[PDB]
DNA sequence: CTGGAGAATCCCGGTGCCGAGGCCGCTCAATTGGTCGTAGACAGCTCTAGCACCGCTTAAACGCACGTACGCGCTGTCCCCCGCGTTTTAACCGCCAAGGGGATTACTCCCTAGTCTCCAGGCACGTGTCAGATATATACATCCTGT
DNA sequence: ACAGGATGTATATATCTGACACGTGCCTGGAGACTAGGGAGTAATCCCCTTGGCGGTTAAAACGCGGGGGACAGCGCGTACGTGCGTTTAAGCGGTGCTAGAGCTGTCTACGACCAATTGAGCGGCCTCGGCACCGGGATTCTCCAG
């Protein structure tokens, strides 16, 4: 565990940087990792029983693009 | 004179077992054919694209059950699992 | 002694990171984040790296999106700067809660 | 002189029909084949969701004092477990409201 | 058919074309002849901008037409 | 009354244009009948078509005028107009700096472009091929429509060889002294550029820009400019009423812009921006202007 | 000595009668003309269902409540409870039609 | 022709009511009024090809549901 | 010995695929019968989008003075154009970044 | 050794003959493919979608059409109609 | 901060109305029984890629000082919106009348599926060149302090 | 507002370097010709529903006036967060080796489409009664004012 840490506090603030915000305050690192953490399970969820469904071990990248597509965030790059 | 189709009469035997001395309203009659088919077609359509992209041509129990997983979300969907795995298993037995 | 003062650098910072297109989070613990995550689904799974940028793609820009989202909810505020009630709101008007 | 003809659902033991379900993802152009399982399995899950649909609409009617469901006991019903509001978030109830809701805020203080 | 051609100093300059020239190729006999690049290049008819991949009979420019050549400058 | 005008970070060329602008009574007035009502022209075959509503180009200009003097705060956000010029030009599009001459001249022709369009699409509606599509512009491109625009700033060059008619709507007046000076300048024989059909509003620009070889450098030699011209041996008095002047270079600069609040001579008003300051005449006089702008008086 | 409420007890009041009804808030007529104007710029003297123009009125009611109560958040997140349009402007931008 | 002011005031309130707004601007009404029209030109384009692709000029109501479902606004209670 | 056969995408002057995309439509389980002028008029409107897509890629690239087309120049391509913003507007391309954009609130005073 | 299929060739020759002298990453290839294929898909579906609305068993032209215009808004759907209608007329012809 | 007035709301009782429930033809779609061609299950082989580690660089992450710009709290105002009484108007209901367009039925015939043959277009694989990345020295722009 | 200095930043030149347009050989999917079959295009018809109109009611929409409350501007203060600097730390690379399983190929068999005969279940219609809308009256409760 603790790897929701290595979400620095760094990368949140570039990353609100390329999003065009100005300045953050300090009560944002832990809620911005929070609801990224939420988008992960709703995400990887569907990519494992996709992989599940293909009788398959490992996670391709086929079934995260298409698990992404099936929430209306289609994703180009990847096939 | 064309015959039109409905889940009336199966939505009034469902609701008759769940609640005895209960009515339904004309509207909400199409309320609930109209959700029976949303369901449907979404459901249809999630197996055949899982389908297409197992390079399958077949559509049988088992990507029903992942289309259910896929579209359920929790309780609702280990739920519909089980209810659904009960059925397959009753229908292979008789 | 030089001395900027606050909010020049932020913006030469915003506006140099909406200039390029790297990856803002870093791989490893993101690779590991990601993989904790899996775990409770399934056990001992396996990752493609194709897999996990694409993961790694999809986060960022969806954190991108809220946060554009959020800074216009704090303008709105009458703010300059952003806070979590902010996040919530944009949360709620997009039907994520 | 064959045999009954025992209906599939009741094989199943299920009040929704299984060939018609069939029949639906046959000419629905889904796929070619249809496996036997497929048709049973849905018309299970169908079962149970407009179960569960009308037993919390039933019990938000007796809730009301009423002995009919109408679109006003589905909305409250769909919207009031959490299950089934993300389930169908973007669907539109005719004649169905709203749930009463009134931010604190907006309350006299 | 001929058209003048008016320099950031104001002075005229005959140049020759035919209707079927393009801007590109009117920006390019700058270049023969004045070497100011095109990319700042820049010609005014009528008090039109001439957009670039279009041709000159559509702007419907005739002989002993006058261009207004100017360039770009920067101010914030 | 005169009000700031909100910044949007590189837009103080675009403020300065809105503000010399917003001093044209005449175009106010115009604006009026172009919104309402869509009256039905008819034209003979060489027609009787109703008028379209303004296109948003034109209409988030019309509005803006409104804000002007209704409205009683003394900043205005002028970011409706130039979001409509964005989809207009690509190069307006971010906030790479850009010129003030430049942004006129797609602001000026865009203008009569929707009355280009908009009556020349209604008839193509009303009737209906590509051809006749295309043969209406074609009978139009040869044709001089009077547009609004054309009634208050377009005016007709004639140069002699030959005479030659040309429409007009700015002079560039090279540079080497007084602004006659650089109108003389104009009208040497080489060759003589003469206009006859003198424009209501004269907008007249000074070439400071200019490249020394391979050196690019500005101009920033001062001309004296009065408040009143003679027109008539250049074709005639004209006012003047709105200066722009650049502070800085080719590459860094500054736009501030001048203009006359009137319903003798009064006032002048110094804008930056944001910032409105009172300044004298004579101020005005010593500015280092870039653009100027002058009324219709005889 | 006339008899009145104070400011927001009735609005209070018929808030609640209207968030427990289900009737249709916009007038049947004017819709239909509404619909029947905006409906000319497509296709010349179209004709029209009550049934379809029901499940209009059905979807512009639910569509214009739900973007009340988003700008309605909106307002009571700016530290107020009077909606000004900015907080239109918000929401239909956060939700993403503009 | 100018039927966008058939939209009441009044039936502005009652909408806002139902949504749970305690006081109204009076700048509200009319981008109410340009929501609702842009709403309809959303929705009224596609019912109206609906119709014009099947060869027959009268509007159902079940084209009206297909194409508020096909923009994401799927409607119970009409077939 | 029977005819030379020209290909159908030169019968209808189109570069993109018709009998790929009527394979396409056939085996994809779209409908069990496609109409003879079906894959032509797709093929179309493909070929029609594709080339705005990389008209307004290459006049970006220019803008940038590249001489090949990168993700950043089809996002910029696609973003620019609100029509194709529209169309595109719920699509993530890799390496994509966003466009330089900051809110008037967030400038600074000048004087 | 399997075979792959895409349109990359497609895409080339396009932008040859939009832009003579300018070229293309890889990577911006495998987008321009997966904006294909969404596409087609998109339209595909719609198509299939009418053709089950209307009673109907054969997707035509027309059905093509009508999803261009549902899918493509405003210009886009007025210039590629006139690029489907013209091809087709073109093809009929040959 | 604690009581009456009053007005809106809700529950209850009687009444008439009609929409939901039960019953009766009947027809089409479900069922049943063989039959066959095929798609999918399964075992084995391979070799691609994920896994794991180990050591070195250094840029990124982290912790801390500060001081300044921002958020928040308080206050005044005056202007906009809510509550209400009058008056007007058109939405609504009820009913009538036309006809115009939507839904079938018959026929066909024309378009599309299917099959076989032929081969040319598309794809994987080497391959030398040119666009891009990197280094570095620039001129140049921009911000900060001082005045 | 102007000047000067510190500091990022675009740009030209060089030079490597790896991605890319081009050439080659091979394979199968596309094209062509022929044949059958059924799906929709056309036309006529039947009649259901839409449009249109008209007239009377009355409740909703407009209008208006007072007044109160809250949106907004302003001021002050305290804190927290951006900016910079010195000290880790571990992310990254690259280099190595290992093997798990993903994909391909070949067999084989259970199964789902298919056709023909049989039949009964739901659909349309046609009654019949209990849920419910409506109207009126009494109980309940919230508000609002004064004290």
């Amino acid at each position: 565990r603790d790897n929701i840490q290595g979400i620095t506090k760094p990368a949140i603030r570039r990353l609100a940087r390329r999003g065009g915000v100005k300045r953050i305050s300090g009560l944002i690192y832990e809620e911005t990792r929070g609801v990224l953490k939420v988008f992960l399970e709703n995400v990887i969820r569907d990519a494992v029983t996709y992989t599940e469904h293909a009788k398959r071990k490992t996670v391709t990248a086929m079934d995260v693009v298409y698990a992404l597509k099936r929430q209306g965030r289609t994703l180009y790059g990847f096939g | 004179r064309s015959r039109k189709e409905s889940y009336s009469v199966y939505v009034y035997k469902v609701l008759k077992q769940v609640h005895p001395d209960t009515g339904i309203s004309s509207k909400a009659m199409g309320i609930m054919n109209s959700f029976v088919n949303d369901i449907f077609e979404r459901i249809a359509g999630e197996a055949s694209r899982l389908a297409h992209y197992n390079k399958r041509s077949t559509i049988t129990s088992r990507e029903i059950q992942t289309a259910v997983r896929l579209l359920l979300p929790g309780e609702l969907a280990k739920h519909a699992v089980s209810e659904g795995t009960k059925a397959v298993t009753k229908y292979t037995s008789a | 002694p030089h001395r900027y003062r606050p909010g020049t650098v932020a913006l030469r910072e915003i506006r140099r990171y909406q200039k390029s297109t790297e990856l803002l989070i870093r791989k490893l613990p993101f690779q590991r984040l990601v993989r904790e995550i899996a775990q409770d689904f399934k056990t001992d799974l396996r990752f493609q790296s194709s897999a996990v940028m694409a993961l790694q793609e999809a986060c960022e820009a969806y954190l991108v999106g809220l946060f554009e989202d959020t800074n216009l909810c704090a303008i709105h505020a009458k703010r300059v700067t952003i806070m979590p009630k902010d996040i919530q709101l944009a949360r709620r008007i997009r039907g994520e809660r | 002189a064959r045999a009954k003809a025992k209906t599939r659902s009741s094989r199943a033991g299920l009040q929704f029909p299984v060939g018609r379900v069939h029949r639906l993802l046959r000419k629905g152009n889904y796929s070619e084949r249809v496996g036997a399982g497929a048709p049973v399995y849905l018309a299970a899950v169908l079962e149970y969701l407009t179960a569960e649909i009308l037993e919390l609409a039933g019990n938000a009617a007796r809730d009301n004092k009423k002995t009919r469901i109408i679109p006003r006991h589905l909305q409250l019903a769909i919207r009031n477990d959490e299950e089934l509001n993300k389930l169908l978030g973007r669907v539109t109830i005719a004649q169905g409201g709203v749930l009463p809701n009134i931010q604190a805020v907006l309350l006299p203080k | 058919m001929q058209i003048f051609v008016k320099t950031l100093t104001g002075k005229t300059i005959t140049l020759e074309v035919e209707p079927s020239d393009t801007i590109e190729n009117v920006k390019a006999k700058i270049q023969d002849k004045e070497g100011i690049p095109p990319d700042q290049q820049r010609l005014i008819f009528a008090g039109k901008q001439l957009e670039d991949g279009r041709t000159l009979s559509d702007y419907n420019i005739q002989k002993e037409s006058t261009l207004h050549l100017v360039l770009r400058l920067r101010g914030c | 009354t005169v009000k700031g005008l909100s910044n949007l970070g590189n837009t103080c060329f675009f403020n300065a244009v809105m503000q010399n602008l917003s001093q044209t009574p005449v175009l106010r007035e115009l604006l009026k009948e172009v919104k309402m009502s869509g009256t039905i022209v008819k034209i003979e075959p060489p027609l009787e078509i109703n008028l379209e509503p303004p296109g948003p180009l034109t209409l988030a200009m019309s509005q803006f005028l409104n804000e002007m003097q209704e409205t009683k705060k003394g900043v205005v956000t002028p970011k409706e107009l130039f979001s409509q010029v964005c989809k207009k030009a690509v190069r307006f599009k971010g906030y790479q700096q850009q010129d003030s001459q430049e942004l006129l001249r797609y602001l000026l022709d865009g203008m009569r472009a929707e009355e280009h369009q908009r009556v020349s699409k209604g008839i193509l509606k009303a009737f209906g091929d590509e051809e006749l599509k295309n043969k209406v512009k074609d009978y139009e491109k040869k044709k001089s429509m009077p547009s609004f625009v054309d009634r208050i700033f377009g005016g007709e060059l004639t140069s002699m060889i030959s005479l030659v008619h040309e429409s007009f709507l700015d002079l560039s007046l090279p540079v080497l002294c007084s602004i006659q000076h650089c109108l003389y300048q104009f009208t040497r024989n080489e060759k003589q550029m003469l206009i006859s059909l003198a424009p209501p509003v004269l907008t007249l620009h000074l070439k400071r820009f200019q490249q020394a070889g391979f050196n690019l450098r500005k101009v920033n030699k001062h001309i004296k400019f009065p408040e009143i011209l003679d027109l008539a041996p250049f074709c005639v008095l004209y006012s003047l009423y709105g200066v722009v002047e650049h502070s800085g270079t080719m590459r860094s600069g500054h736009y501030t812009a001048y203009a006359k609040a009137r319903t003798s001579k009064g006032q002048w008003f110094h804008i930056s921006d944001t910032h409105v300051q009172a300044v004298p005449t004579t101020k005005v006089l010593n500015s280092q202007a870039y653009l100027l702008f002058y009324e219709r008086i005889l």
